[PDB]
């Protein structure tokens, strides 16, 4: 599964 | 052998006709087993190999909140990055995520990455260290402090460490009968004449799995026949692969060619004569 | 700001015979921005309800997908492809060669 929270930039 | 799990995500922006499109999938191996689309009243991660309606309601109501968290998510970096290199609202931008794990052929971790892309150019990367990022600007080197200051590779390389391992083991098994079926090339050798003293001889190496393939056609003592030409190895559209060779010989000696195929799924590398 | 221009590849799913049911496909890769056009032509006429695949990209981030249809491959029918995109001066036609 892919992941719940994706980075902020 | 060595496995990887693998998502791509993009999201590109559209001046003055509401939310960014957002598109994700997943891959294990050479395989696309999982899609997310924005572009629906109600988008769903829906599956797009057979072998993952084995998943239960939980898993896909788990995945359809990650994936539409992440285009929001995408939707704000992408305003972000517009700030910081102060464009217009006028122009379309895109942004780029990809990541995933790899097992060796001990089926152990062997190496994990993510990096992210502005307008197709690298803009941050997680190193392989997983525990520092590398900026390509000035731009990046911000977007480099945020990650510090959550301790994002921590919690980057929990996921590439623990789930996308554990995952990976998960759909492996899932889909052993396709995932870890090596399928051989079938191969044929065709013949075009050109003229009267040139033909073309044409390798093809047809529905193979996976995608790693080599095609060279020898001339002799040759191996690498000159002016040999090479497609990109392309999709059938059922799973498999194609790709094929091609070589310019003078009529009448097409007996003194011969192609090499070398394939995982063939025991051993096949030669073929028109 | 990096663009890159489409490559092209008309093919069939499996080798063509006529009179029998096969695919037509259209792989363009190597792209960037992801926008494009991509048709399917049978005779220089538009093939209606052409699917594409998933969106995915490249460890270079250039885009690829796969346009196909259901087709009947003949001796005198024409197929091609057409492509349009930010970094064509004009749309892209690629004929169809069964030998390719």
């Amino acid at each position: 599964r892919q992941p719940a929270k994706a980075p902020l930039l | 052998g060595s496995h990887s799990l693998k998502y791509f995500h993009t999201s590109v922006s559209r001046p003055g006709r509401g939310e960014p499109r957002f598109i994700s999938v997943g891959y294990v191996d050479d395989t696309q087993f999982v899609r997310f689309d924005n572009d629906a009243a109600s988008p769903r991660m829906v599956p797009r190999a057979p072998w993952m309606e084995q998943e239960g309601s939980e898993y896909w109501d788990r995945e359809t909140r990650s994936a539409r968290d992440t285009a929001q998510i995408f939707r704000v970096n992408l305003r972000t990055l517009r700030g910081y290199y102060n464009q217009s609202e006028a122009g379309s931008h895109t942004l780029q995520w990809m990541h995933g794990c790899e097992l060796g052929p001990d089926g152990r971790f062997l190496r994990g990455y993510e990096q992210f892309a502005y307008d197709g150019k690298d803009y941050l990367t997680l190193n392989e260290d997983l525990r520092s990022w590398t900026a390509v600007d000035t731009a990046a080197q911000i977007s480099e402090q945020k990650s510090n200051d959550a301790s994002e590779a921590e919690h980057q390389r929990a996921y590439l460490e623990d789930t996308c391992v554990e995952w990976l083991h998960k759909y492996l098994e899932k889909g052993k009968e396709t995932l870890l079926h090596l399928e051989p090339p079938k191969t044929h050798v065709t013949h075009h004449p050109i003229s009267d003293h040139e033909a073309t001889l044409r390798c093809w190496a047809l529905g193979f799995y996976p995608a790693e393939i080599t095609l060279t056609w020898q001339q002799d003592g040759e191996g690498h026949t000159q002016d040999t030409e090479l497609v990109e190895t392309r999709p059938a559209g059922d799973g498999t692969f194609q790709k094929w060779a091609a070589v310019v010989v003078p009529s009448g000696e097409e007996q003194r060619y011969t192609c090499h195929v070398q394939h995982e799924g063939l025991p051993e590398p096949v030669t073929l004569r028109w | 700001m990096i663009q890159r221009t489409p490559k092209i590849q008309v093919y069939s799913r499996h080798p063509a015979e006529n009179g029998k049911s096969n695919f037509l496909n259209c792989y363009v890769s190597g792209f960037h921005p992801s926008d494009i056009e991509v048709d399917l032509l049978k005779n220089g006429e538009r093939i209606e309800k052409v699917e594409h695949s998933d969106l995915s990209f490249s460890k270079d981030w250039s885009f690829y997908l796969l346009y196909y249809t259901e087709f009947t491959p003949t001796e005198k029918d024409e197929y091609a492809c057409r492509v349009n995109h930010v970094t064509l001066s004009q749309p892209k036609i690629v004929k169809w060669d069964r030998d390719m």
